[PDB]
């Protein structure tokens, strides 16, 4: 009963993380992995060498 | 629903397309950098060969 | 303007 | 242009949002 | 609830119900039991 | 790596480690914290975990992710839609929150 009361609350309500906060949440993560050299994880290929393991 | 759905979520696009942007300019800087750091070390290489011809000649 | 939250 | 568009740290082309009015 | 509710719309969609439909994808990307009742199709029928 | 005793033994030797840590002539202070965070997986939203798995890998994989945090939840004669939050049941829920939980330590 709480977590639906919640779940309308949070459509009813809007986002609670504002705009501006998620922006900045974003860009602190793209310079974080921009500054690691992270290179994304790729989809899994047809001839992945390790998918049976 | 709230408006601001909308809003936080063209917030967010916006974001990704400016780091986007952001990162392929900084790219092309460190590969233009790149580009003139490989020029020099091939002109250093090719002051080091001329001395290395000089010495070789002096020598012979 | 400024959000109140869910358990607020 | 902004679903199928990969990930931002791989740089690349923003795909142009055709948006007008 | 996918199919017998007899509140379940298996007519063809209007051009107010695609506006809809792509207004909210683009606002709350790939969350169709999100977008589903406010498009007023189910989850399926909207991703479809 | 290591079990959870070691982990502790591990944080043990680090605080020993450190410069003058027991050195307090001239009045420093060393202060442990330890706290919870306090609703996370209640609070994580859809839209911006979707973004930010968007940033770490293929863009299908994040989709399929946030849109598997999306269904609704059934016990008995009671239902509802998840919307906001993240099901930590899932499979991959302790990838996704130990990658929420490093931007959370990046803040």
């Amino acid at each position: 009963k709480a977590e639906q009361e919640r779940q309308h609350n949070h459509m009813k309500d809007g986002p609670y993380v504002s705009s501006e906060e998620a922006v900045a949440i974003y860009t602190t993560t793209v310079h974080w992995l921009e500054a690691r050299k992270f290179s994304p994880i790729p989809f899994p290929s047809v001839s992945y060498k390790h998918d049976t393991k | 629903i709230n408006d601001k759905f909308a809003q936080f979520s063209e917030a967010l696009f916006m974001a990704d397309r400016h780091a986007r942007e952001e990162v392929r300019q900084r790219a092309m800087m460190q590969q233009r950098l790149a580009e003139k750091e490989r020029q020099q070390k091939e002109e250093h290489l090719r002051q080091l060969a001329q001395q290395a011809r000089a010495e070789r000649a002096a020598a012979a | 303007n400024a959000v109140i939250l869910h358990e607020d | 242009a902004l679903t199928e568009t990969q990930s931002s740290l791989l740089g690349g082309e923003n795909a142009p949002l055709a948006e007008g009015a | 609830n996918e199919w017998l509710d007899p509140s379940i719309k298996k007519i063809e969609w209007s051009r107010e119900e695609d506006e809809k439909l792509l207004h909210l994808a683009k606002l709350m990307p790939t969350q169709w039991r999100t977008i589903a009742p406010i498009v007023g199709r189910t989850a399926n029928q909207c991703l479809e | 790596s290591e079990v959870p005793p070691l982990l502790v033994y591990k944080w043990c030797q680090g605080i020993n480690n450190l410069d003058k840590v027991w050195d307090t002539s001239n009045g420093e202070c060393n202060v442990i914290i330890e706290t919870q965070l306090s609703k996370v997986y209640e609070k994580i939203e859809l839209t911006l975990l979707n973004s930010l798995l968007r940033l770490i890998m293929d863009h299908n994989l994040a989709d399929y992710i946030t849109a598997k945090n999306n269904v609704t939840l059934t016990y008995k004669d009671m239902s509802h839609v998840n919307s906001y939050g993240m099901i930590r049941g899932l499979q991959f829920s302790a990838f996704v929150f130990q990658y929420y939980g490093l931007i959370l330590d990046l803040l």
